[PDB]
């Protein structure tokens, strides 16, 4: 037995088996991308129009906007991957998930618990005096509107995850990256527009064009990072023989790697993101435990030692917090990594022999250059690095883009290039072979 | 007049696929079309100025079974080596 | 303890395979500018989509708080 | 036709190979054997330039 | 010689081409030349080894005569003989009439 | 897939959504 009643209960999104074109697709991953940005503009009910600063660090990982609809944004849902990625990782609960129930339970348990978090985050949110005003009955009201708002991300997510292109939660948080950086450069409280009054009124500061020079920095150092090059050819074909007719292979190739260790340091920084969350929120409505606060931000504790140091420029004054931050992040990362093997991953082995069975054929050459077995190594050399093996790697090098700092965040910046990178492709990618394929590969 | 670089253009590819790749084509031995003769000498030591092995053991063997390049045409088989030495390192890649 | 330090060894060998991956010439800036462009491309229309509602949204949040 | 090089002399002549005919199969005709060309007509000129050194030996005497 | 060239809006006189002008974006020497657009054809996209397959019957550029055709000339529709053998470091055709390379 | 019961339109959460808008946008701004 499990949670079944009330799992049942929970509304999930009806999939069609009809027709949906590339268009169709597109357009629906538009609208939702403009119901996300409109929450980011609309602000939630409260009459205290005060509210005491930010969380920095928050906003970035969560793709959310403190202060409007969508405060709580992506939060809740990692936050609940997490929990899943501990229990069934950890061999906890030793789950096999090869049966659609296993699978599906760990699914449908974890959207559950989405859900447990997304109120547990908004109570937790404006407990940790993310508004200023804690009137009990004002408080409930925010409580329902912050949370609510998260939920409508569930069902946003499920909706681009079954009418459209992306996935919702990486859509989100590129969205929210991608905004920050141009509003921030360009808006109406535009950095470039700061730097570039600053040089018309005859005081040039260095400042205002700082944090548009870490970004660029940062996106030039994070898409050098998959640049490489190498190829297999033991496909087969030979169709037309004569080397100036056409060709006779069958031609296979990567260039980019690592690609399913993305979502092990997705939960990485977010679990410092509650962290540093539910330590402010233990603090100032009960003990510390995690750290000591004071002046929004932690001052000491776990929570310190263990909290970001971006957002303009490079913290050079504290090397010991730098130095078990960044330690910390990397294990972190090899962790959530390591639950990413015992907990969703990918396959090599059979990946391998997945291809012979032919190769290409005129019809008339019958492979055997391809070896059915004998190629299971070429894939367990091949996969990882793409569940572990970059996973500190990628942690490492996020972290070291945040010491740089950036805008948008330098580790933000860092998944939403790669978001944006499979994204791209998906918006270009329908095109070509529904002409009936570009062929002869195999 | 003590050595030629002209054989220190020995190289013509490395074999490749299925069977025999495995440690044969990489690591120590490896198996590779080199010159016609061989010469068992600057096949040895132009792999010596490049991973300094003094090759575990310097082999040759012409490469043989059957013609083919339209083999359901004539076929033509020109002959070329498996180098099928084994290096005595295999490290400096 | 061994699985410390056979994980150790398959970092240098993938990185051995990093070496000669290397002189495949992972084009030289070719490759990495073709990720650079269509990156930079996508955070592009993504930020000014966000940008045409947010800045003029908070126009109108501004002159009429 | 009749329109081209500048001539080579047999001090530098000498350069010339040790880069076209020689360390140049440990890279691109090794990496011939490592394929990857969209630049086909590059190595048709690591050819037919070294080919030319031995024409303006024969044909110049070295000049 | 090479008495005519890249440089001529061609008419066409073989039917179901002629009356339709352009230029000649590259001339071809399959007795055809590439003209702009009077070249689309049918074209069952084929399936014989490697193609695409598509859903519909594609149109494709193919080229027409010179055995049978006319260019516009210096104000001239009409062709009035030709030659080459033209100044300069060109070598060009020239008409014949026109007396002038168009 | 999932085990959930209930079927919800991908229209209806998408109308449900600007339910929120509508309601939150002229429950905050637009003070009277």
């Amino acid at each position: 037995k499990k949670l079944i009643p009330i799992l049942e209960k929970i509304p999930e999104v009806e999939l069609p088996v009809k027709e949906i074109t590339f268009k169709e697709k597109l357009k629906w991953t538009g609208i939702v991308l403009v119901l996300y940005f409109i929450m980011g503009c609309i602000d939630v009910y409260t009459a205290g129009a005060q509210i005491p600063a930010i969380f920095e660090f928050w906003q970035t990982i969560t793709a959310s906007r403190i202060g409007t609809l969508i405060t709580l944004g992506i939060g809740p849902i990692v936050t609940a991957g997490i929990i899943m990625q501990l229990l069934v990782g950890s061999g906890i609960i030793q789950m096999d998930l090869s049966i659609p129930e296993n699978r599906a339970l760990f699914q449908g348990c974890q959207k559950l618990l989405s859900i447990i978090m997304c109120f547990v985050e908004a109570v937790l949110f404006v407990g940790a005096g993310a508004f200023g005003i804690l009137t009990p009955l004002l408080a409930f009201l925010v409580i329902i509107q912050i949370a609510f708002g998260s939920i409508i991300l569930i069902y946003l997510d499920e909706i681009v995850s079954k009418y459209g292109i992306g996935s919702g939660i990486g859509l989100f948080i590129a969205a929210g990256v991608s905004q920050t950086i141009f509003v921030g450069a360009l808006g109406p409280e535009g950095y470039l527009w700061k730097f570039l009054n600053s040089l018309i009124q005859g005081v040039p500061n260095i400042e205002y064009i700082a944090p548009i020079i870490g970004t660029i920095i940062v996106f030039l150092m994070v898409v050098y990072a998959e640049c490489m090059r190498r190829r297999i050819v033991v496909n087969y074909a030979k169709r037309q023989q004569g080397r100036r007719v056409y060709a006779a292979q069958s031609t296979h190739l990567p260039l980019k790697v690592v690609y399913v260790s993305n979502i092990p340091v997705i939960l990485a920084a977010a679990l410092f993101a509650n962290i540093q969350l539910w330590g402010l929120a233990l603090y100032r409505m009960g003990i510390p435990i995690l750290g000591h606060y004071e002046g929004g931000r932690a001052v000491d504790g776990i929570a310190y030692y263990l909290s970001t140091p971006y957002g303009l420029s490079s913290v050079i004054s504290d090397p010991i917090h730098a130095i078990v931050y960044m330690i910390a992040m990397i294990i972190t990362c090899v962790m959530f990594g390591i639950f990413w093997v015992e907990t969703t991953g990918l396959d090599p082995k059979s990946m391998a022999k997945r291809i012979k069975k032919s190769g290409a054929f005129v019809p008339g050459i019958r492979p055997g250059e391809q070896t059915a077995k004998y190629i299971e190594h070429r894939l367990k050399r091949y996969i990882p690095p793409l569940t572990v093996m970059s996973s500190a790697f990628v942690g490492f090098l996020a972290t070291i883009a945040n010491f740089i700092g950036a805008l948008g965040g330098g580790t933000g910046v860092l998944l939403t290039v790669s978001i944006v990178y499979r994204m791209y492709e998906q918006l270009l990618r329908e095109k070509v072979s529904e002409l009936h394929p570009a062929i002869a590969k195999l | 007049m003590i050595r030629e670089e002209r054989l220190l253009k020995v190289l013509r590819a490395p074999h490749v696929s299925e069977k025999a790749s495995t440690a044969m084509e990489k690591s120590n031995t490896i198996v590779l079309k080199v010159a016609k003769d061989a010469t068992k000498a600057e096949i040895k030591a132009a792999v010596q100025k490049l991973f300094e092995v003094e090759v575990e053991v310097v082999n040759t063997l012409v490469v043989k079974g059957k013609v083919k390049r339209h083999g359901q045409r004539i076929g033509r088989r020109s002959d070329w080596k498996k180098a099928y030495v084994t290096l005595k390192e295999g490290q400096n890649l | 303890t061994k699985g410390k330090a056979t994980v150790a060894f398959a970092r240098e060998a993938r990185t051995e395979v990093r070496k000669v991956i290397w002189p495949t010439r992972k084009p030289t800036k070719d490759e990495y500018l073709a990720v650079a462009k269509v990156t930079a491309l996508g955070i592009s229309l993504l930020g000014i989509i966000g940008y045409i509602i947010h800045v003029p949204a908070t126009y109108i949040k501004g002159i009429l708080k | 036709m009749k329109a081209k090089e500048l001539r080579e002399k047999s001090v530098e002549e000498l350069n010339t190979e040790l880069l076209n005919l020689l360390r140049e199969q440990f890279n691109l005709r090794m990496q011939a054997a490592s394929g990857q060309l969209q630049q086909s007509h590059l190595l048709k000129q690591v050819r037919r330039d070294v080919a030319r050194v031995k024409t303006l030996l024969n044909e110049k005497a070295g000049a | 010689a090479a008495k005519i060239r890249r440089d001529d809006e061609v008419i066409v006189l073989t039917g179901k081409d002629k009356g339709k002008r352009g230029k000649v974006k590259n001339v071809l020497s399959s007795g055809k030349v590439i003209v702009e657009g009077i070249n689309l054809v049918k074209k069952h996209q084929k399936p014989v080894p490697a193609l695409n397959q598509p859903g519909g019957i594609v149109e494709k550029e193919a080229a027409i005569q010179v055995s049978n055709v006319a260019i516009f000339n210096a104000a001239t529709g009409k062709a009035d003989r030709v030659g080459f053998r033209f100044e300069d470091g060109k070598k060009v055709r020239f008409f014949k009439s026109n007396s002038e390379t168009i | 897939e999932t085990f959930s019961k209930i079927r919800v339109k991908p229209e209806h959460v998408i109308g449900v959504t600007v339910a929120f808008v509508i309601i939150e946008a002229i429950l905050t701004y637009g003070r009277f």
